[PDB]
This record gives structure tokens, sequence and C-alpha cells, in this order.
């Protein structure tokens, strides 16, 4: 039945008798319920009795804490434990999911369904999970029959693409560096059954598009989308790679607990004297504002070896060696743009440069004329009507202009590498029915949330909205398939409030965009408009909260993952992106590869719209990866960490949405053969049994093939079963004594 | 009246000390094997819950046996044939109607009230087939007769 998996059998499913024999354990449906904790926020405990507002709770550690009876919450039934899909569980709660996952992980059960989601914790030990025999025997297995596994959803999506003649794409969410790379590599390998090319290219993009964050030291800021183009007969054809939503403010500005992209630090390595020599670098990051503005450096991974890997990958790749020097010198020049002064002129608001030596080095790097660059920057020229007019700008305006120019040129550079690697990637085979794979940062939460964090949260909000809509559509399809259609209210508007407050005109983003246009803008009055337009006017917006002396609190919102508090300082300064057209034209006349190479809120909005439109055309599938503990050790798990990860992953949202319907769906035959003993004597039998049980009809929906129950009804029938079997045991003992 | 005489005859039969005095266990068994099945909880309730010493300390007479038997005769919570069949069905995991003796042995000796092993071997010997499985329905019929 299951032995085909060989040595992999125990991990995907213990055994027919192991889980069954372990199933019979003592439990009280009335006095073995969960209890909130203080450090882990949740612990296993038993209640002595009912004592009003106080309850005597004893946990495994050994305590006599008390909890108000209003927030006490039931515990999972014993015979429903170790369930593959939480949607079938009869008690959906925040700690129930954590306990189910923790016990599955303890029992070496890695994968776990959560409805559509497929949570996959990452054990730090070798497993036979990726054994070639496992994948060979796993082919063609349906989603339902097979145990939960990423290969299961991969095969299901493959079959759907083959049959429906429709594109399928998969999106994975989790923590990068804890197994994300391994997960995606194994997924693409399963499709393969150009892996070498993908793995050789990945380090370069990682180096270009990663920075050290407060939580993760190798955060992948940009969103990576890889399309596996197939053939008409469902044969692998080629691969395509794209990048979207690359943050540029981080390039120019760095937070106190943040670092710029790993590139600059890697080049600053001394082990390549020639590059440093021909970049004209002091070799001290503290000498430069674009780098040392944030945290100087961290041990983390070895920068020297990473740069070796990146440059060798460039060497063994489609393009030549000269452009490697070209790109290194270009990025060095980008670095050099953090040194001009441009003092204001006397008796005038015009600006005039002072330290005109870094300008010469930059021009030599780009082969342009420093005098021309200074003339253009000081007096930008624009064409109106049929003539040209030159107007000057103050120091702040030119500073913003140069920052925007650097951000734009870096973005164009990254796009150029993406195009080059993509061109080197695919082959001549015909391409059809691509399959999408998306890698993006999760709904990160910090204690000092800022503009970039707001953008990430907004993107995750849109993704969660798309997931919710897809769930609603699938549920409607299933219900109409079963002849049931009631309470069919879409879930889009449930989450649409935040989206409207963010993007819509006179919304948060629109207000931010329109405010900075005004000649005199300040953060305090910006917050004033925000409060006037949203405080009380909009439900989601509300007063911030200050707890445990957090650094600051300016305004808070209620997201899908909970209440999030943001900050206002510095947003206006870094939101503007003024692009100087004349300087762009000067680059167009430059003598270098720059010819080939060439507010942030609006660009982010348009890019997100484009990506969502692109994804709307492909059937979605979802994967989740969660770290079990802060430390690298396995087995041990930090409950607060897992709870926070689950809250940020949206799994709780999915289970909550499932709960408000009729989550329990069970077969009539099994129900009759396992629950008819209560009142023994399939439409007439089932309706009679449920009528005699004295249960209000509203708590359940009756069908023709599957019977639909709420979470609590199963538990109620469970203690009914316990009482009935106790009575049966007593009667059997009495009869046996009668025989004696 | 005739059943009263039969019960008195049984009490006389079961006397051992020759004093016409026997503890409560003998009366409980007499009722148990003569048309009623009062569980140990019912026996304690009708006898005031004798403790470990009271079980063999105090003894009652047939005159005080009349009220308790009269009351017990009014208790009809004895289950039904279909009820027992369904209750035993819960252990038919394979659906073949065969239950190995080990599972029922563990259930009886670990769940519910306790029965002495000597009672088990005296009452549950010889009906086990070569494979050690007992038909629960056949067992039901046999326990209904003897």
């Amino acid at each position: 039945e299951m032995a085909v998996f060989g040595a992999a059998a125990p991990y995907l499913r213990k055994s027919e008798k192991e889980r069954l024999e372990a199933q019979t354990r003592p439990f009280d449906l009335k006095k073995d319920v969960f209890v909130p904790d203080d450090k882990q926020e949740f612990v296993k405990a038993k209640i002595v009795s009912r004592e009003g507002g106080k309850v005597t709770a004893e946990t495994e550690y050994g305590k006599t804490v008390t909890v108000k009876e209003d927030q006490v919450m039931q515990q999972n039934p014993p015979k429903f434990d170790k369930i593959e899909d939480m949607a079938m569980l009869t008690f959906l709660h925040e700690p129930a999911v954590l306990y189910n996952l923790k016990d599955r992980y303890g029992s070496w059960m890695i994968y776990t369904y959560s409805g559509l989601f497929c949570v996959t914790v990452n054990p730090y030990k070798w497993l036979p999970v990726y054994t070639p025999e496992v994948v060979a025997a796993y082919r063609g297995k349906k989603r339902s029959e097979a145990p939960p596994h990423i290969f299961s959803i991969s095969d299901n999506a493959y079959q759907y693409m083959l049959t429906d003649r429709e594109n399928q794409s998969i999106l994975i969410t989790g923590e990068s560096g804890a197994g994300k790379t391994v997960n995606t590599k194994r997924v693409i390998q399963y499709f393969a059954v150009l892996e070498d090319q993908i793995i050789q290219a990945n380090p370069a993009l990682e180096a270009f598009g990663n920075a050290k964050t407060v939580r993760n030291d190798n955060s992948s800021r940009f969103g990576k989308f890889i399309r596996i183009h197939f053939g008409a007969t469902g044969k692998l054809a080629s691969a395509d790679i794209e990048t979207y939503l690359l943050e540029k403010s981080r390039v120019i500005f760095q937070l106190k607990a943040e670092r710029d992209y790993h590139i600059f630090y890697q080049i600053l390595s001394n082990k390549k004297p020639e590059l440093l020599d021909m970049l004209l670098i002091t070799n001290n990051p503290y000498d430069y504002a674009f780098i040392s503005q944030g945290e100087t450096t961290v041990a983390s991974i070895d920068d020297a070896e990473e740069l070796m890997a990146t440059d060798n990958a460039f060497d063994v790749l489609g393009f030549t060696s000269e452009e490697k020097n070209s790109m290194y010198k270009l990025t060095g020049a980008i670095m050099h743009f953090g040194n001009m002064k441009f003092k204001l002129k006397q008796r005038e608001e015009q600006a005039e440069p002072d330290g005109t030596e870094e300008a010469d080095k930059s021009a030599y790097l780009m082969g342009l004329n420093s005098a021309d660059l200074l003339k253009g920057l000081c007096h930008p020229r624009v064409k109106v009507g049929n003539e040209y007019v030159t107007k000057g700008q103050n120091v702040q305006q030119v500073i913003y202009a140069t920052g925007a120019l650097a951000k734009a040129v870096y973005e164009r550079m990254f796009n150029w590498m993406v195009t080059r690697i993509n061109a080197t990637l695919e082959t001549k085979q015909p391409r059809q029915y691509f399959i999408g794979v998306l890698d993006i940062a999760g709904f990160e939460i910090f204690d000092f949330n800022s503009f970039e964090q707001l953008c990430i949260n907004f993107t995750n909000e849109k993704l969660q909205q798309f997931f919710n809509h897809h769930m609603f559509v699938l549920e409607q399809e299933e219900y109409k398939k079963e002849g049931i259609e009631w309470t069919f209210i879409d879930f889009g508007m449930d989450l649409q409030a935040c989206i409207d407050l963010i993007e819509k005109p006179m919304g948060i983003m629109s207000i931010l965009e329109e405010e900075c246009m005004f000649p005199k803008a300040t953060d305090m009055t910006f917050k004033a408009k925000l409060f006037d337009n949203h405080l009380g006017k909009s439900a989601n917006f509300q007063k911030p909260r200050n707890i445990k002396g957090k650094p600051e609190a300016h305004f808070s919102l209620i997201h899908y993952a909970g209440i999030v508090d943001y900050n206002i300082i510095g947003w206006l300064q870094k939101n503007k992106d003024p692009l100087n057209e004349t300087v762009v034209g000067l680059y167009q006349k430059s003598s270098l590869k720059l010819l080939s190479t060439l507010t942030v809120s609006a660009l982010h909005r348009e890019n997100l719209n484009k990506l969502m439109t692109n994804l709307r055309s492909t059937h979605p599938h979802f994967v989740r990866c969660i770290i079990p503990n802060e430390t690298k050790s396995p087995g041990v798990m930090d409950n607060p960490l897992v709870m926070h990860q689950l809250r940020c992953n949206g799994v709780l949202e999915g289970i909550r949405i499932c709960r408000k319907g009729f989550p329990n769906r069970i077969l009539y035959g099994d129900f009759r053969q396992r629950y008819r003993i209560l009142n023994p004597a399939s439409r007439k039998g089932a309706e009679k049994l449920l009528s005699s049980l004295d249960i209000d009809h509203n708590q359940y929906k009756f069908g023709h093939t599957k019977v639909f129950f709420k979470a609590g009804l199963l538990g109620l029938l469970e203690e009914m079963r316990d009482e009935r079997l106790s009575r049966i045991i007593t009667r059997i003992q009495a009869q046996s004594r009668g025989v004696l | 009246k005739e059943q009263q005489e039969d019960f008195k005859e049984a009490f006389l039969l079961f006397d051992r000390t020759g004093e016409c005095k026997i503890t409560l266990s003998q009366v409980g068994d007499v009722l148990r094997a003569l048309g009623t099945n009062p569980t140990n909880a019912e026996v304690k309730k009708v006898l005031g819950n004798p403790s470990n010493e009271e079980m063999n300390a105090k003894k009652i007479e047939f005159e005080q046996f009349l009220p308790m038997m009269q009351a017990i005769s009014n208790n009809k919570d004895q289950g039904g044939y279909e009820d027992f069949v369904e209750g035993l069905r819960v252990f038919d995991k394979e659906g073949n109607g065969t239950v190995m003796g080990a599972e029922l042995r563990h259930v009886l000796a670990t769940l519910g009230e306790k029965m002495k092993e000597e009672e088990v071997e005296a009452l549950l010997a010889g009906q086990e087939d070569s494979n050690g499985c007992i038909n629960y329905e056949a067992f039901v019929k046999h326990i209904m007769s003897v």
C-alpha cells in the first residue's frame, strides 16, 4: 500500500499501526484544554477545575498559573492528532496549528498541508526525501492519495497544465537562506527529471541583489520569477528569468541596522589589487557616504570567496571579460557620486560646486567631460514648445537629482545583466506552456518599520488578497460541484479596505505623492493631513500604540498579519526620484557601454500592477517554508518564533477563512460505520440519525455525497462517543458478570 | 413469591460458615446470576457504598434483601442486543467479523472495571480458535444463554 517509498516511508507516514497504537492516549475534552503562556505564549496544561475567574493550570514544566476563563481555549482531540491537513481538524486555533506542526516535526514528519498551502519545515539533517527512487515512484500520484509533499503539488500542476492547456505558476514564501535555495533547486530538479546553468547563475544575482538585514543577513530584496518553458507535448524546452521590484532607496540610503548591497563590500576586498588600483579607491568604506552611512561590515559569509565565485561565474558564462571590468568601473563610479559639495552661490539661490576633483574621476570612469557634467547639473536644460530653456536648481534639488540618477542607472544596470543572462540561458527549442516559480521576501515585521517596510508589507498584502480571491473561487467551484450554494460572499472586499487606503486617490500613497509636490512640506504636517483624512474616517487607520518603550510610534494600521506601527521620519527625503533628462542625454553621448546599459512610490505601484496582471493569467499554487528555531539546532523549536512566522505567512488567515464556512467534510459511509452506534436502528438514515441527536440544523449542512459539519460538532459527537462507549463497557461487564 | 423462595434457597445453598451469614458479594452474585445484572456501582449505591472493611464486616438478612431486590427489579437500563452488537463492532477494524483475543483481553483487563484472571480463564477458555480470534456475535449469543 505504501511500502514503495522504502526508507522514505516512515517520514511521509509512520505506519498503519504506529500512529494507530499511539492514537489511544488519555485525554479530557473538558479539563485538558490549552492555556496562554508568558514566554512561549502557549503551553500544554491541564485545569484542575472550574473556579470562577481563576483556573488552576498545571503544565509540563510545573506551575499553578491562573487565566481568565474567557480566553481559555479547548485542546485538539487525541484521535484527530497528526493530521496531514489542518482543514479537517475539528478545533481551528492559533496554538492548535503550532502544536500540530511541532509534534509532526518531532515525529520526523516534515511536510504538512494547510488546505492549499503546503508548509515544509527545514530539518538540518540528511533525509532520503530527494532519493531518486522516491521521485521515480512518486510520479503520477494524485494530490489526495499521496502524502503531503512539494512533489505532489508539482505533479498536480504539471497534470493541470497538460490537461487544461493553461499555465500554472508556483509561489514560495519563507525565510531566505534557511533552505529557500535548496527548495527551489530541488523543485527545478524535479521538473528536470539547465540545472547547472541556473545554479551557476544564481550566485551572481544573489550578490547583486542581496543586503544584510536586521533579522536575515542575506536578504533577497528583489523578486525573482523563473519560467520553465515547456513543449507542446509537455516536454521541457528552456528557462527564462526576470526580476521585479528591486529596491533602490536601500542603494542610496542605509538604516542604522542595515547594510548596502554586498557588491561594494566585496569589491573593497584587497585580494584583487588591480581592480582597486584602476578604480582609484581609498580602500576605507568610512571615506564614502554611499556605503558607511549604515552599518560598516559584518562577518557573515566571506566576501572574498563570494567575489571569487561571482567573477569566476562571469568568466564561465556567455559574455566576455572586458565588460566585467566595465561593470566594476561603472559601479565604482556610482560609488564616487557621494562626494560633491555644490555650495550655494552668493546673493543668489543658485548652487556652485567646490570639490571638483571627484567629478574628474567620475568623468574619466565614464569618459565624459567633468565640465559638461557640472554645467548640466548646475543649469539643467529642457525643451518646451520648439525651443530650449535652461534653469538652475538649489543644492537640495541637485542632490535629489544625482541620487535619482544613481538609482536609475543601477536599476538599468541590473536589468541589463538580467537580459544578458536570460539571453545566454535559453536554447533554440520551441517554447510553450511556461511554468512560473516566484521568490519574494515575506511579510517582514520589525520594531522600526519605515518606508521600505511599508512597500514590502503592501506587496505582501496584494499577494494575500490574490490568494484569498483564489481560495474563494476554488471554494465556490467545489460547492457548486456539490449542489450547495449559500453564503457565497467573496472575500476580496474583506481585505480590500487596506488596499483602498493605500493605493486609491486620497489614500496613504496618493496623499504622500501629492503632498511632497507642495513647495513647503514637513513630516509633522504630513501626519496632520494623514490624521485629518483617515483618523476616524477610515476603519483600518487608527491611533498608534507605544509598548515596552519602543523607539517611536507615529501611526498604526490593522493588516492581515495584525496591527503594524510605522514611522514617518525621513520618508519625504528619500521618496523623491527626480530624473534629470539632460544628464541622461549626456550619457547617451558617452563613450562606453553605458549606451547599451541605459517618486519611487509610483514606480513601485506600476510594477506591482504589472506583476499582478501577469500572474492573474496563470493558475496559482503556493508553498511555505518556516524555520523551526532561532538556533541552527534541529528538534528544538521556539514557539514565539514559529507563531510570528505563521502570522506573517498568512496561513492563519487561510485557516480563519476556512473556519467561517463549513470546514469539516466527511463521507457518509465512514460516518455511518463509525458514529451510528450512538443511536442505531443513506439519505434517510443520515437525516434520521442527525434528527434524533437533537442538534440544531444551522450548525451543519446536509449533502448528497459528503456531509458538511462545523468544527465544534465533531468534538460534541466525540464526547457523545466517549459516553456511549463507557456505557457499553459497563453493560458488557454487567452481562459478563451475569454469565458468571 | 416463588422467586423469593428460590432466592432464599440459593442463599441457603451459598452459606459456608453455617451461621446463615454471608457477605454482600454472595447476594450480589445471586442477583447477578438470577435475572438481573447490577453493576458494582449499583451494588455500592444500594448497599451504602461499603468500604474495604465494611464489605466483610457487616452482613444483611433476607428481610433487608427484599427492599433492595424490589428496587433493583425496577431498574431496566440493561442495554439491547443491537446495542451490544454495535458496541463490539467498533473493534472490527478489518470488517471481517474476527477479533483477536489479545485486543479484547487488553480492553477488558485495562478499560472499565476489573475482572480477576481466574474468572477469565474459567469463563473464557476453549472458545478461542487456532488463530486466537473470537466471533463477537457468537460470543454475544453464548453470553445471552449461559
